[PDB]
């Protein structure tokens, strides 16, 4: 495993931090643990103070009248790293002593504690053209060296690290919310009763929200349109406590609920960034600097303990409205945020907007029980973002591991990955008959996803693809891969190809949630990709085909959020494009 | 009435001085707005642009009235130009006060309540604000265009440009129309805009004081400077626009309050000095709203995160 | 002398129509120039901008003369506005012809002799040419301003705006100054500028005819269109500025030619018609100069050398 | 030995030309010989026509007005490639036959002949801000494929390779110019007689011109200033046969020549591009596309048989003017152009605006009779732009081979170089007794200049670098390189350093002619370099000294035009930045 490092303009002051994203619970949060190098010869009489600048910016840019910086301080805890005054005596984290083992005593530690009630890092959407800086709350660990605290900060002697604070879905479930409001019109023989509800209270970004609406339209007056709106209650308690809003998920069905009728329907609304990419003031989750991130995650305040939490408190609620021909609406609360991810999320656009591997020789000969380390010299630093694939010849690829780390669930222990420098490796202890299959090393950090050159041993809930029948050496083909059990917005359906009797190659990719598409230079603009929420389908339209386009094509699915390699591959399709 | 001998000679000279100063300053400020044209800063630059246009056109028709006072109050130009000059003067009065009030409101929204300022679409709201501002100013000054003419009486035959309210049932309503139009103007161009501006600036002052509560020793000095600019802005507006509206409402009140005619003489001959005092703000504005905002002045004039090893 | 009854009703109609068309078109062309202006770093766009300003200001003062003709030749405005409107009209006449001539000369220098066009500083020369063009136009029109006045009740109180050549020169020079000013105005505003324009365009036409000799089908048609547009420019200049200057010089020669004195009254009634014919140039000028140039229309809406091995 | 290649976007139409430039000697020019690959399938029945597009662009920009492109054809001849014309019957040049020996018979040949009288490739200096395309005469071999000449041309099915035409200075010298203009004054008894002359008739770009102004003044009228002007007669003889002029160099000496005086002092004037970069209309030697190219080279006609040459002829004059206090001037014609370069000039900024080398041997034993294959790998392509150098004990570096193949004069023949891929090698067949030194390999393609790592075998005119002395551990130090015997404008001067017992490392560089300077990343902006012509001396101000600055600094010269590694090395000074 690895550890997060940041430097300073001097380069002497190096800050070591563990998992960048921190979990805050309804009672207490994870203490901040870190270390920083120090140079006593340069540190004649200064002192290296590290502090938790947890501050809320509520003014676009700054100094609007040349001196007005609208950045309040929600919390700051300062501590001198060296000499640590014998006043806290807080035993070092195993991580900290590990860093000492890596660096030495000059790497002095520091442990921070956050108050139980503080805002979760969230940033409001600047908009199509705002640039500047995002209005929102943000945490930053800042370490600077000075003989006294009041001294002016120094451009060279200072380090800033944008830490993020997040809340993950509680392990327990929650009661399904309910909403009932009875409205009487001019006719009140049986006043209209609203019987809307919601399937589950805790949801993750992308999982379709199945708004279940049922009503008895006894009253004569009819309703034309039912408006369903997963709306973001952003409670911006900054000076003037307010509840600015903006709808994320919007749906206008045509369900005209005629009178003396019982209407009942379930509508699937998936709140994703792309469909609301421009609604200024949308609260998104923590940004390190500028990257695209999911919508703001619901915060879990202490029940019945509303301290009037300054900053942004984000909650999400389904507004269901019936529009009378000549407007009965109610609200449903729900909590939306990620699960507890074993892998600490990488806060980048994981396949960020080339690389090539060199896998060990394909003639690795080994019998049963003969352990072997299949190596692979990589082109560059993939940063432990590598997956090994038990590509069994004639059958679909199989994920062995994510991120050159613990194995993908259910993959037995016989496999194990070793990442070193700009090269990786996977070892196997005992070669059970199944281990008589081809192996591949794969990188998922930079588009295009780049696999290994393959290695075959020598012993001596569905994915359906429509399209085939080799044809059109220069025409156009529509191959449609559909996944019966994977939310389109919850995953990125990748499109790879293995050249005829050759290695695997990535071609196309779709990111539903973010609503952005990725292509391969090997096909560049020739290949189009798309997917629809209709029936969990993803169409791939190859254009101006070629003999070189002869290949075998596979789709796949990657967890949309914190893209962790490839964990499901399609049945494949041998398309040797011909007449 | 016994017009002052001094006034006849004093008013034209100061009128020419205001013409020169205001027109050249507003030319400079509009020149800045044109030259920059980066579509980059001053999200509400259109408000200052509209204020500059209103101010320039407010002083541009001035030389005609300077001649009017130098001509012993004998308008040489046509009826159309009396109408147009008066209409421009009043439209620009109202648009100047309106643009000042709207700019104060924009600053209030972008300082005290910055959350909404960042949220909302600033540029389009500002453009619609300017459009409605100008349309409302034109519709408020329409009566002083439809009720203005030339030529009154007297063997002197001196053509006099004046508001002839006598067009609408003069015998039925002469003081009625005078007071009604005067009160409407002074209560929908000054009282409402001025109170809006003053409340906006009071909240701004409170919140800037709070923001600079502690900051630092430099910070409280900057607070002193910011409170200073706020007071100087509101008080220059006050000094300029109080004499005019005050004497105007006093005169309108004298109709039903049996004012002392002898002192009503004083009111009559002090009014022109009040109108040039009103013009003082028009002259001086470019040296505050553009000067103290050095955007105009400029127009005229790290390492990186890294990973390593967690050796067990 | 008898002014035509038809003329009194007709002339203001053409005047107002020209006002609308020319003002709108010049506003549009100036709007286009301002939409881009500096960024494109154009060279001769300054001449188009100056010519658009000239035509716009040419039509702007026109409605005053429209009411002058509708008022049975009564100038209701002041002596100052008679002076200013006449001076603007003449400055704009001269600056329009001068900017057309300068545009023609710029095109000649940039087509027939492109080597020098690349050589010289187009921006500096163009800007200095524009500055001297405007200064010379102002100095050419200064005498009309210094000699334009108002009065002549003529037992009807019909106040009239005219040149009072008796203002400066004594009665001894009664027709002499009329002759001098008219002949000088023509010979330094039309004859010389028109000769420059015509010779420049003749050389342009000859050189384009020679240049487009090659190619086939399409190229010859493009050359034909280019010659057609040159012809359209020069002939729409001629048809418009020929009647005005021609009748002007004919009435001028009538001093020492003693015309039949009925063709003379005919000339007197047609001269305003020649004035609107002259205005036709400014009216149609945008829809030709901006239309033809694609820039206005746009505003409105591989391998690489390698090395190898020479195996010996 | 390499050869020039160009190709169409298709990738099959590949033009191969022997050498981009040619000499138009008086009698004739060198015929243009080249070859083109062909595919009769892709060329179904369309043929590859290859033509010499000798054109003259005479209007700025591309289309000033629709249908008006300001280009005239000064020559075009066409050849049909495949099958070859049965009537041509012109024996192939050697180079084409070698191309067949490496390429296929589908490499159809072509030979072009230019008329004796045609303009030399020259382009007028566009200006600080002119954009468009510089107007001038230019040749561009164009090969396009069609069934007939009138048939429409295809943007892809077309190769447009700019060929330059140049006239190198005649081998022999010529008659120096003179000037004798006589003007009288009040005392007309002895009218002024002008005896200004010039040193030589042939100059190369940079060689300072010593204008020898000798005048006998006896008339009372004295002249205040003397104006020496190297001016560029640009004889544009297109359409209007004008003689546009621009002064390249303007020396202004305050010689207040008074009555009864005879000033014959020679004044030096060196034309160069830097101090005339903005004089719009200055003619310059042909650019490939945009590369900064020196001034126009004096074109030579045929004893005045001026066939109204429809191109930008260029000839240079030296005007000497004397300005009376109360203006007598004369002309001196001279011809300026490069010598005959054995290596065909590289028509690019040779050290164009990282590439590191590695050397294998370092220390490998070899006594007499062993050829040492001193090999080297390069990060990227250097294109035979490496110069071999050796360091005899405690002495300055010496150049063994230039152009990676060529042989610096005087140097014995034992040395021999070999290009291969992005790697090179040097060999010494018979190790002459003076073979005990360490060897490097100085690549000169991309700034910084990166050399070899040193290879010391086992045996088992002047340059003044003044300003030594280990002082100033962090200050600014000035070192003076006086390179007497090399015009500063005639040579780019280089500053390098060698770490204790390590290889050489480049530091800084200044090219006076172009008037522009290059610095090394290792010293970035810390180091300053500037050459003054007065003493022909380069001052190097190493600023903000450091212990890292402890090394041995060395000076070098390089032929300013067609920069060929380093040809002269200075004494070198061991500087130990310290107190
Ligand atoms: C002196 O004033 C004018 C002189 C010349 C032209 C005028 O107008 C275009 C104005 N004038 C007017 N005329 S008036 O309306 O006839 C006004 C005279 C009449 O009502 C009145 N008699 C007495 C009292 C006490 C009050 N009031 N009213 N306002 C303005 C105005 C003009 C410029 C700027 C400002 C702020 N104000
Ligand atoms: C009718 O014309 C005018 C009417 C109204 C205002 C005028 O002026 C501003 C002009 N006018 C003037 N007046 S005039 O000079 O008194 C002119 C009337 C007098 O001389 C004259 N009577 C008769 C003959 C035959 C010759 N000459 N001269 N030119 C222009 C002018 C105006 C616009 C456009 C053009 C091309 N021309
Ligand atoms: C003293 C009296 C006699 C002068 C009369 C002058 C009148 C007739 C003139 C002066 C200026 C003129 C106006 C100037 C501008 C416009 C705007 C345009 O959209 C419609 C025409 C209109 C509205 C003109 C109509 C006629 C007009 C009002
Ligand atoms: C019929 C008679 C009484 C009308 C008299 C009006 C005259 C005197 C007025 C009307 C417009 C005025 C001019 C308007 C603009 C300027 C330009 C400025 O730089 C100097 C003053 C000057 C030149 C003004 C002087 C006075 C002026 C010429």
């Amino acid at each position: 495993t690895r550890v997060f490092k940041k430097a300073s303009p001097n380069g002497k002051l190096t800050v070591y931090l563990g998992k960048r994203d921190f979990v805050d619970h309804i009672d207490l949060v994870e203490p901040v643990d870190g270390v920083v190098l120090v140079d006593p010869e340069y540190l004649k009489e200064r002192r290296v103070y590290v502090t938790l600048t947890a501050a809320f910016r509520y003014g676009r840019e700054d100094l609007d009248v040349l001196g007005l910086t609208f950045r309040k301080d929600l919390f700051v805890a300062n501590v001198q790293s060296f000499p640590p005054a014998p006043e806290d005596k807080k035993p070092l984290t195993r991580l900290q002593e590990r860093l000492i083992k890596k660096l030495g005593e000059h790497a002095y530690p520091f442990t921070f504690e956050i108050p139980p009630n503080l805002p979760s890092s969230v940033t409001l959407q600047p908009g199509p053209e705002d640039t500047g800086k995002a209005i929102g709350v943000d945490y930053e660990v800042k370490a600077f060296v000075a003989e006294n605290l009041e001294e002016k900060i120094h451009k060279r002697n200072s380090v800033r690290l944008v830490i993020e604070k997040v809340q993950y879905a509680p392990e327990r479930p929650g009661p399904q919310p309910t909403a009932e409001t009875t409205r009487q019109f001019l006719m009140s023989d049986k006043p209209l009763h609203l019987e809307a509800s919601l399937d589950k209270e805790i949801y993750y970004h992308g999982e379709p929200i199945s708004v279940n609406v049922h009503v008895t339209n006894n009253t004569n007056k009819t309703v034309k349109k039912i408006k369903i709106s997963v709306r973001q209650y952003a409670d911006i308690v900054l000076f003037n406590t307010a509840q600015y809003k903006v709808p994320v998920a919007m749906e206008e069905a045509d369900d005209t609920v005629a009178p003396s009728s019982t209407f009942s329907k379930v509508y699937t609304l998936t709140p994703f960034l792309a469909n609301n990419r421009e609604k200024r003031g949308l609260a998104l989750d923590g940004k390190l600097k500028h990257e695209d991130t999911n919508l703001a995650s619901s915060t879990l305040l202490r029940e019945g303990a509303n301290r009037e939490i300054l900053g942004i408190i984000v909650s999400y609620k389904v507004k269901v409205k019936l529009v009378v021909s000549r407007d009965v609406a109610v609200e449903l609360p729900f909590t939306l945020m990620h699960p507890k991810p074993k892998e600490e999320p990488p806060h980048r656009e994981v396949p960020e907007h080339d690389i090539q591997m060199t896998q060990s020789p394909s003639s690795l000969s080994a019998s049963v029980g003969d352990r072997v380390t299949i190596t692979c010299r990589a082109s560059q630093s993939v940063s432990s973002a590598v997956a090994w694939y038990q590509q069994k010849p004639g059958k679909a690829p199989k994920l062995l591991i994510y991120s050159a780390s613990s194995l993908y669930s259910g993959v037995p222990s016989r496999f194990s990955g070793s990442r070193s420098g700009t090269d990786f490796t996977l070892t196997i202890s005992s070669l059970q008959p199944e281990d008589f299959a081809t192996y591949y090393c794969q990188q998922y950090k930079y588009v295009p996803v780049t696999f290994g050159q393959g290695t075959k041993v020598e012993i001596k809930v569905q994915l359906v693809e429509s399209g085939g029948g080799l044809v059109q050496p220069g025409g156009s083909l529509r191959l449609s891969c559909a996944a019966s059990g994977f939310n389109v917005y919850s995953s990125s359906i990748h499109w790879v190809r293995q050249a005829p009797g050759k290695g695997l190659e990535w071609v196309a990719s779709i990111s539903s949630y973010y609503g952005y598409t990725y292509y391969a230079d090997s096909v560049k603009g020739r290949f189009t990709i798309s997917a629809d929420t209709s029936k969990n389908t993803a169409y791939l339209q190859m254009n101006s085909l070629r003999a070189e386009d002869t290949a075998v094509y596979y789709c796949a699915r990657s967890r949309q959020f914190w893209y962790s390699g490839l964990d499901y591959w399609g049945q494949g399709t041998l398309v040797t494009v011909s007449s | 009435y016994t017009d002052w001998k001094s006034s006849g000679a004093l008013i034209p000279a100061i009128y020419m001085l205001v013409f020169l100063l205001g027109t050249t300053g507003n030319g400079l400020v509009l020149w800045t707005v044109f030259r920059s044209s980066r579509e980059k800063r001053r999200s509400a630059d259109i408000f200052i642009a509209s204020l500059a246009v209103a101010d320039l056109t407010f002083v541009v028709t001035l030389p005609l009235w300077a001649t009017y006072t130098y001509r012993d109050y004998d308008w040489p130009f046509g009826t159309f130009f009396c109408k147009l000059s008066s209409y421009l003067i009043f439209v620009n009065m109202y648009a100047s006060v309106f643009c000042l009030t709207g700019l104060s409101f924009d600053r209030y929204l972008a300082i005290v309540r910055p959350v909404a300022n960042a949220r909302l679409r600033l540029r389009v709201s500002g453009a619609v604000a300017t459009a409605v501002l100008w349309v409302l100013a034109a519709l408020l000054a329409m009566p002083v265009m439809v009720l203005r003419t030339t030529g009154d009486l007297e063997n002197t035959t001196k053509v006099q440009c004046y508001m002839d309210y006598s067009m609408v049932a003069t015998v039925s309503s002469e003081w009625a129309w005078e007071v009604g139009l005067g009160v409407s103007s002074t209560t929908v161009g000054f009282v409402v805009p001025f109170t809006i501006m003053l409340t906006c600036y009071f909240f701004i002052a409170q919140t800037i004081a709070g923001h600079f509560r502690k900051e630092r020793i430099e910070g409280l000095r900057k607070r002193r400077r910011l409170l200073s600019i706020i007071v100087v802005l509101v008080v220059t507006f006050a000094l300029c626009w109080m004499p005019y509206h005050l004497v105007k409402t006093l005169y309108m009140l004298g109709s039903l309050l049996h004012w002392p005619c002898d002192f009503d003489l004083f009111l009559m001959n002090i009014f022109p000095y009040c109108t040039c005092i009103s013009y003082v703000n028009s002259c001086l504005n470019p040296f505050l709203y553009a000067f103290f905002d050095p955007r105009f002045r400029q127009a005229c004039t790290s390492c990186t995160t890294a990973s390593s090893s967690l050796a067990k």
